[PDB]
C-alpha cells in the first residue's frame, strides 16, 4: 500500500494473509467471508507465466493478523487448507479478467475481537455504492513503493472509485465489467494505490444504510504503483456473486 | 454478414480459437468440470465443439481449449457497431437469486447463502468487534461516508 497509514487494531478483521509454508513467505492478501470460507485473487495461486501454481498443502491461511512478521500467537489463528477453487475463466493468458479465487478451510474457525468475516454485496448495495467518487479502503502488507519498503505492520489507504471512461483510456490493457478502477486522478492531490503483495486483499465500502461493511472489489492488478494518471484495478465482486454462491452451495 | 449482440444469437460452426488452438467438446468432461459452477444462458446452444456466447461475456463468443482454469479463448467472428456502453451504475445481469423469488417478509437486506455448512458468519458479518458492536468509530471511516453525500 503506497501513501498508506497504519491500520488500528481490529479495523479490518476479515484481513488474511495467505503465506507459503516453506520457504517462510508472505503470499498475498485475502478475506474472510465466513467461518471457513476465504475469498481471494486467483493470481495468487497461479499464474504460469512466473511459474506460479499452488496448491492446497503449500500454504497457511493466517487470520486476525497486524504484524507482516511478528508470529502473533494468541490472536492470530493459523488454518490449513481444505480446497482452492479457481474461477474457471480467470484469463490469466490476457489481463486478468476475473481474477478471483475461493478457498475452503480445513476447520471452521471461531470468531473474537480480530477474527470476523466481511459482507458480500447484494444488487441493491452494489448499485448504490459502486459510483465514481465514492471512496473504499484498501488493506495490506504489500509494497510501500514501486520500488521496494516492506511495512511493519497491516497498512489501510481511502481512494475513490473512478469512472470507466477514465479507467479505459489510462492503459493499453483491456478492461471488462469484471473490474472496476479506483484512485485518486492527477490534480486531485492526495496520492495512494494497493501495490505488488497487496494483491488479494478487500476493497471495503461501509454502507451508509446499515452500516456494514460491503467487500466490493478484490486488488488484482496495476501498471507500476501510484503513479499519475494510473489507477489501481479490482475484482468485481458483485458481479461474480453467483459463481461464489454456486462454488460454496455445491461444495 | 455480421454478428450482432455479442453473438448471442449465432448458430455457426467455428471450432477454432483466434490462436488457432481447436475447441473442445461442450459435453467433454474437463469442458463440463469447467462449466459446473459457472452461469449459463438457455438461449444459448452449447453445440459440440463451436464457439458460443452462454454467459453473455462482453467480448461474444469462445471455447474451451483445454481443461485448466484460464483455458479458454476468444473466436475470430466479425461483430457489430452496436454503439452504446456501461458506466459506475450501468451494467445489470441477474446475480444472487435462483428463480425471481420475492417472499423475503422477516428481513430487509436479503442475505443469500443458506445456514448448513455455508458455514456462519453472515448474519453478522462487516460488523467489527472493537467498532461497530462497540459504538466506536475509526479514524478515517468518516472520509469514506462523507464522499457519499457531497
Ligand atoms: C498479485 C498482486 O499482488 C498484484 C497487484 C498489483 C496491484 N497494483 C496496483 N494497484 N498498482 N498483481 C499483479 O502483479 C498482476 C499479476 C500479474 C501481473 N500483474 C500486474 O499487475 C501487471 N503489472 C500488469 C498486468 C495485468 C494483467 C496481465 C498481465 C500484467
Ligand atoms: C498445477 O499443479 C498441478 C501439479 O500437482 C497440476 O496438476 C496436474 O494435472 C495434469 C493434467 O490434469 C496431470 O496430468 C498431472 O499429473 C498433474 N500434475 C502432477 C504431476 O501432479 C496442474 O496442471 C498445474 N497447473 C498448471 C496450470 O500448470
Ligand atoms: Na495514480
Amino acid at each position: 500500500i503506497v501513501e498508506g497509514s497504519d491500520a488500528e487494531i481490529g479495523m479490518s478483521p476479515w484481513q488474511v494473509m495467505l503465506f507459503r509454508k516453506s520457504p517462510q513467505e508472505l503470499l498475498c492478501g485475502a478475506s474472510l467471508i465466513s467461518d471457513r470460507w476465504v475469498l481471494t485473487a486467483a493470481h495468487c495461486l497461479l499464474y504460469p507465466p512466473w511459474d506460479k501454481n499452488f496448491t492446497e498443502n503449500d500454504l497457511l491461511v493466517r487470520i486476525g493478523k497486524h504484524s507482516r512478521t511478528r508470529y502473533e500467537r494468541n490472536i492470530e489463528k493459523i488454518s490449513m487448507l481444505e480446497k482452492i477453487y479457481i474461477h474457471p475463466r480467470y484469463n490469466w493468458r490476457e489481463n486478468l479478467d476475473r481474477d478471483i479465487a475461493l478457498m475452503k478451510l480445513k476447520k471452521p474457525v471461531a470468531f473474537s475481537d480480530y477474527i470476523h468475516p466481511v459482507c458480500l454485496p447484494d444488487r441493491e448495495t452494489a448499485a448504490s455504492l459502486l459510483q465514481a467518487g465514492y471512496k473504499g479502503r484498501v488493506t495490506g502488507w504489500g509494497n510501500l513503493k514501486e520500488t521496494w519498503g516492506q511495512p511493519s505492520v497491516l497498512q489501510v489507504v481511502n481512494l475513490p472509485i473512478v469512472e470507466r471512461p477514465v479507467c479505459k483510456d489510462s492503459t493499453r490493457i483491456r478492461i471488462t465489467d469484471n473490474m472496476f478502477c479506483a484512485g485518486y486522478k492527477p490534480d486531485e492531490g492526495k496520492r495512494g494505490d494497493a501495490c505488488e503483495g497487496d494483491s488479494g486483499g478487500p476493497f471495503v465500502m461501509k454502507s451508509p444504510f446499515n452500516n456494514r461493511w460491503y467487500q466490493m472489489g478484490i486488488v488484482s492488478w496495476g501498471e507500476g504503483c501510484d503513479r499519475d494518471g494510473k489507477y489501481g484495478f479490482y475484482t468485481h465482486v458483485f458481479r461474480l456473486k453467483k459463481w461464489i454462491q454456486k462454488v460454496i452451495d455445491q461444495f | 454478414q455480421c454478428v450482432p449482440d455479442r453473438g448471442q444469437q449465432y448458430q455457426g460452426r467455428l471450432a477454432v480459437t483466434t490462436h488457432g488452438l481447436p475447441c473442445l467438446a461442450w459435453a467433454s468432461a474437463q469442458a463440463k468440470a469447467l462449466s459446473k459452477h459457472q452461469d449459463f444462458n438457455s438461449a444459448v446452444q452449447l453445440v459440440e465443439n463451436f464457439c458460443r456466447n452462454p454467459d453473455g461475456d462482453e467480448e461474444g463468443v469462445w471455447c474451451y481449449v483445454a481443461g485448466k482454469p484460464g483455458d479458454f479463448g476468444y473466436c475470430d467472428l466479425n461483430y457489430c457497431e452496436e454503439a452504446v456502453e456501461e458506466e459506475t451504475g450501468d451494467g445489470l445481469d441477474e446475480d444472487s437469486d435462483r428463480a425471481i423469488e420475492g417472499r423475503t417478509a422477516t428481513s430487509e437486506y436479503q442475505t443469500f447463502f443458506n445456514p448448513r455448512t455455508f458455514g456462519s458468519g453472515e448474519a453478522d458479518c462487516g460488523l467489527r468487534p472493537l467498532f461497530e458492536k462497540k459504538s466506536l468509530e475509526d479514524k478515517t471511516e468518516r472520509e469514506l461516508l462523507e464522499s457519499y453525500i457531497d
